[PDB]
C-alpha cells in the first residue's frame, strides 16, 4: 500500500555547544539519543563524522492581548533558536527555528503562574529540539555537485 | 566625576497626557571596556520635578548583569490622587543577572521593585508598562552538569493592586534532580523539591513542603512505531501552619501535617505513515494514543500555593498534569487521541502542519477541592479538543494557528491565527486574531469575570505595517481592535529618516491604560503620547503595549 517511513550519515554525530549543559543542549541531546543517534565527543580523530552545533537560543516574552482595563491578559513567549550542522569538507550549514506558545496571566496567583511559566518555557525547549532534528533531512539534501 | 567618556547623547522629547511636555538629556559614562553607567535627567511638566533615570551594566566572570534606579523626589498629580502620606517620592529599582560559570554553576537574577502599584502606569520603560500586573523579584543559584542538577531560588511577587495583594512567596525552593538512561531497558529520573511557602497576609496560612518523585520510562522503538511506557510516583508531605483564622473565614479543612502519595501510569504510542504527492512534494501522517490513570485522593486538607489550571495546546493533550505545580494534581482515567499531517517540499522543507487532538474521559477528574464553576456537568467523554496548523506558501507570507474547544464550556476556550507577509525588517504587514470565551475566564479566572473589565473575554484583531513610503522615508504603525466592545485598544503612527548618518524619529501612540470607575457602569481611560527621538534599528514594532512578534 502506502510506504511506511535520520538519515544514516547522521547516526552517529558531534554535539558540540557553549553551555553543554543548559536546557536546550540536554533537549537535544536526549531528543537524537531517542532516534538512536550515537553521541561521540570531539576527541576523537573524527573526520566523517558530522557536527552539530548550537550557537544560540533567547525566549521573548511580549503581551499577546489585553483586557478592557489595560491589563496583560495572556502572554506570547517566542523561542528563537540558532543551530548549524558542519559537514567535513564541505562547508557549515545553518538552521533556524522558532517556538510560538501562549498562556494567560493571573497577579492573583503569580507564583504559581511562575510555575506555570517555567512548565511551558522546558516544553518549549523540547519541542524545538524536534523541530532542529526534523530539518536535518533539509540539511542532507543541500549537499549536491555544484 | 564622571569622566573619561565618550560624552553627552543626543536629547529626546515627547508629549503625553499625564506627564505633559517631557524633556530627557542623556549623559553617558564609559566607566571600563566591561561595565558602563549612563545618568538620565528626565524633565517633566505636570509632575513638577526632574526624574533621574540611572543605568548601569556590568560583564564580569561571574555573569552579565544590568542595574536600573529611577528616581522622582515629588510627584504632583499622584499627591493629589494620594493626599494622605506627605512623601511623594516615587522610583524603580531593577536587577537583572545571568551567569554560567565553569558550564556548571548558574547564577540567575531577575529582581523588580516599585515605590506604588501605579508607577508603571505613569512611568514607561524598558522593565515594566501598564499592562503589567504585578512585578516579579525572582533569584535563583545552581549547579548543573549532564546527569544532575541542583537550584536553590527564592520568588516573590509585587502584585499592583491596593485592595487585593495576597501573592505567596517561595523562602526558599530547592529543586534536585537525578538521571541515569541505560538502567537495563529503562531511563530513570529522579526529582525531588523542598519548599517553604510564606504569604505577605499574615492572615493566609504557611507551609513546609517535601516532594519526592521517582519516574521510570522504557522507551521501545523501531522503523515506524514508537511505544513508551512510564511508571512514576508522587510522595508529598505538607507541614501547614496558621490555620486557625484562614479556616474560620473559608469552610475549610487544612490541618497542619497532611501526606499525600499516588501513583501513576502512562503509556504513549506513535506511528508514522509518509505518503509521496505531485511534484516530488511529500506529506506524512502520524497517529499518537496515550493512556493515562493516576488515583484519586482526597486533597482538601492541602493549600494552594503554586497550582493553576493549564492550558491545553495539542502536545498540552498529552501532558500529564492539569494544575501547576504540586498542590493540586488531578485524578486521571484518560485516553488522548492524536493526528498530525505534515508536507514536504523536494528540498524536504517542512511547508505545511495540521494538528488535531481529543482527549476521552472514563471517570472524572478530582481532586478534592473541585469548585472549578463550569457551564454543565459533563464528567465524561470526549471533553478536550485541540487543534494547531502552520502555512508557509513561500519564503516571504505565513501563517500559523490554533484553537482549543472544550464541552464543559459550550464554546471555544481558546483560539489565536495569525498570517504575516515578511520581506525583511522594514517591509512587512501582519494580520492576526486572538479569542478567549467569557465561560473561559469564567472556569479558569473566578473573581475577574465578575468585574465588567474581564467579563466578557477576549476578541481581539490586530494590523501591524512597517513600510516606506518615500524611498528613503520610512512609516510603520499598528492598530488593535476589539470586537466585543466595538472599540480600539492600542493605536500607533510613526515615521523616521535616515538623513546621512543619524536619523530622525517621530511617534505617536495611543493606548488603554486604566479602568474608569463611576460612570454608567463603566469606561476605559485613554492615554496618548506624542514623541521625538534622534544605528539604524525600529524599536517602534517593539515600543507598543502589544508589541510585534515575527510569525514567520
Ligand atoms: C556590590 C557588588 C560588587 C561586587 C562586584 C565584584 C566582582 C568581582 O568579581 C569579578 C570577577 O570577574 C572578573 C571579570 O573579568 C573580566 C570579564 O571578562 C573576562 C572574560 O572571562
Ligand atoms: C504502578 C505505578 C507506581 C509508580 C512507580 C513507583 C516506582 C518506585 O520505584 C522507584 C525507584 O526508582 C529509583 C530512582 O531511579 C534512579 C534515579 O537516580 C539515578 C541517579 O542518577
Ligand atoms: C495500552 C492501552 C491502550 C488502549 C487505549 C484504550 C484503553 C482503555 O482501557 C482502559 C482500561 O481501564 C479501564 C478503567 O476502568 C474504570 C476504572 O476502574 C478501574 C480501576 O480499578
Amino acid at each position: 500500500g502506502w510506504h511506511l517511513r535520520v538519515p544514516t550519515t547522521m547516526k552517529t554525530m558531534i554535539l558540540q555547544s557553549s553551555d553543554p549543559n543548559g536546557p536546550l543542549s540536554r533537549a537535544v541531546r536526549n531528543q537524537l539519543r531517542l532516534n538512536g543517534v550515537d553521541l561521540i565527543d570531539a576527541s576523537t580523530l573524527r573526520k566523517d563524522v558530522p557536527s552539530l552545533r548550537l550557537d544560540g537560543s533567547s525566549i521573548q516574552k511580549d503581551t499577546a492581548s489585553v483586557f478592557q482595563d489595560g491589563r496583560t491578559a495572556e502572554y506570547q513567549m517566542v523561542m528563537t533558536v540558532h543551530a548549524s550542522v558542519l559537514i567535513p569538507g564541505h562547508d557549515i550549514y545553518p538552521i533556524t527555528t522558532k517556538v510560538y506558545r501562549s498562556f494567560f496571566d493571573n497577579p492573583q496567583a503569580a507564583l504559581a503562574k511562575d510555575a506555570e511559566q517555567d512548565m511551558i518555557i522546558q516544553e518549549m525547549y523540547d519541542k524545538a529540539a524536534e523541530q532542529l532534528i526534523r530539518k536535518l533531512p533539509s540539511v542532507q539534501v543541500a549537499d549536491v555537485e555544484a | 566625576g564622571d569622566k573619561r567618556r565618550s560624552g553627552f547623547l543626543i536629547p529626546n522629547a515627547k508629549y503625553s497626557t499625564k506627564n505633559g511636555v517631557e524633556f530627557s538629556l542623556p549623559y553617558y559614562w564609559n566607566i571600563a571596556p566591561n561595565f558602563d553607567a549612563t545618568i538620565t535627567p528626565h524633565y517633566m511638566n505636570k509632575r513638577g520635578g526632574v526624574m533621574w533615570e540611572n543605568e548601569f551594566r556590568y560583564l564580569t566572570q561571574l555573569g552579565s548583569g544590568l542595574t536600573e534606579f529611577d528616581y522622582l523626589p515629588s510627584d504632583k498629580v499622584y499627591e493629589d490622587d494620594h493626599s494622605s502620606d506627605s512623601n511623594s517620592r516615587r522610583w524603580l529599582f531593577y536587577w537583572n543577572h545571568s551567569g554560567v560559570i565553569d558550564q556548571v554553576w548558574r547564577l540567575n537574577a531577575d529582581y523588580t521593585k516599585v515605590s506604588d502599584p501605579d508607577y508603571f502606569n505613569d512611568f514607561s520603560s524598558k522593565y515594566g508598562s501598564s499592562t503589567d500586573g504585578y512585578a516579579t523579584q525572582k533569584f535563583s543559584a545552581g549547579y548543573v552538569n549532564q546527569n544532575f542538577d541542583a537550584t536553590v531560588s527564592t520568588k516573590q511577587f509585587q502584585v499592583f493592586d491596593r485592595e487585593s495583594s495576597n501573592s505567596y512567596s517561595a523562602e526558599p525552593q530547592l529543586d534536585v534532580n537525578y538521571y541515569q538512561n541505560d538502567v537495563g531497558p529503562f531511563d530513570t529520573h529522579l526529582y525531588g523539591q523542598v519548599a517553604h511557602f510564606v504569604n505577605s497576609n499574615n492572615n493566609m496560612p504557611e507551609a513546609t513542603r517535601v516532594h519526592f518523585e521517582p519516574t521510570i520510562n522504557l522507551p521501545l522503538s523501531n522503523g515506524w512505531g514508537s511505544l513508551n511506557t512510564e511508571a512514576k510516583l508522587l510522595a508529598t508531605h505538607y507541614q501547614q501552619s496558621n490555620l486557625d483564622k484562614y479556616n474560620a473565614a473559608n469552610g475549610t479543612d487544612y490541618k497542619e501535617s497532611v501526606s499525600r502519595v499516588m501513583p501513576q501510569f502512562k503509556v504513549d504510542g506513535k506511528m508514522v505513515f509518509e505518503r509521496d504527492l505531485q511534484e516530488g512534494f511529500t506529506q506524512t501522517l502520524e497517529p499518537r494514543v496515550q493512556y493515562l490513570y493516576v488515583p484519586y485522593r482526597d486533597q482538601s486538607e492541602i493549600g494552594n500555593y503554586d497550582s493553576t489550571l493549564l492550558q491545553s495546546d495539542y502536545t498540552g493533550l498529552f501532558r500529564d498534569r492539569t494544575y501547576s505545580g504540586l498542590d493540586r494534581i488531578a485524578s486521571a482515567n484518560q485516553v488522548t487521541t492524536g493526528l498530525t499531517s505534515r508536507v514536504y517540499d523536494a528540498a524536504a522543507v517542512e511547508r505545511f502542519n495540521i494538528s488535531v487532538g481529543q482527549i476521552y474521559y472514563f471517570t472524572e477528574s478530582r481532586t478534592g477541592d473541585d469548585n472549578i464553576n463550569w457551564e454543565n456537568n459533563d464528567t465524561t467523554g470526549s471533553l478536550v479538543w485541540a487543534g494547531d496548523t502552520y502555512w508557509r506558501i513561500a519564503d516571504e507570507w505565513g501563517l500559523r494557528g490554533g484553537i482549543q474547544y472544550d464541552t464543559r464550556l459550550d464554546n471555544v476556550a481558546t483560539g489565536n491565527g495569525t498570517i504575516e507577509y515578511r520581506r525583511d525588517e522594514n517591509r512587512l504587514v501582519q494580520l492576526n486574531y486572538r479569542y478567549a470565551s467569557p465561560e473561559y475566564i469564567q472556569a479558569t479566572l473566578p473573581s475577574y469575570s465578575t468585574a465588567a473589565q474581564y467579563k466578557q473575554g477576549i476578541s481581539q484583531v490586530g494590523m501591524t505595517a512597517s513600510w516606506p513610503i518615500v524611498d528613503r522615508w520610512s512609516v510603520v504603525g499598528a492598530y488593535y481592535y476589539d470586537t466585543n466592545t466595538r472599540k480600539a485598544a492600542n493605536q500607533m503612527l510613526g515615521v523616521q529618516y535616515n538623513s546621512c548618518c543619524y536619523a530622525i524619529r517621530l511617534g505617536y501612540e495611543r493606548k488603554v491604560n486604566g479602568w474608569n470607575s463611576n460612570d454608567n457602569g463603566g469606561e476605559s481611560k485613554y492615554d496618548n503620547t506624542f514623541g521625538i527621538n534622534i544605528l539604524g534599528t525600529q524599536q517602534m514594532l517593539r515600543s507598543n503595549i502589544l508589541p510585534y512578534q515575527s510569525s514567520l
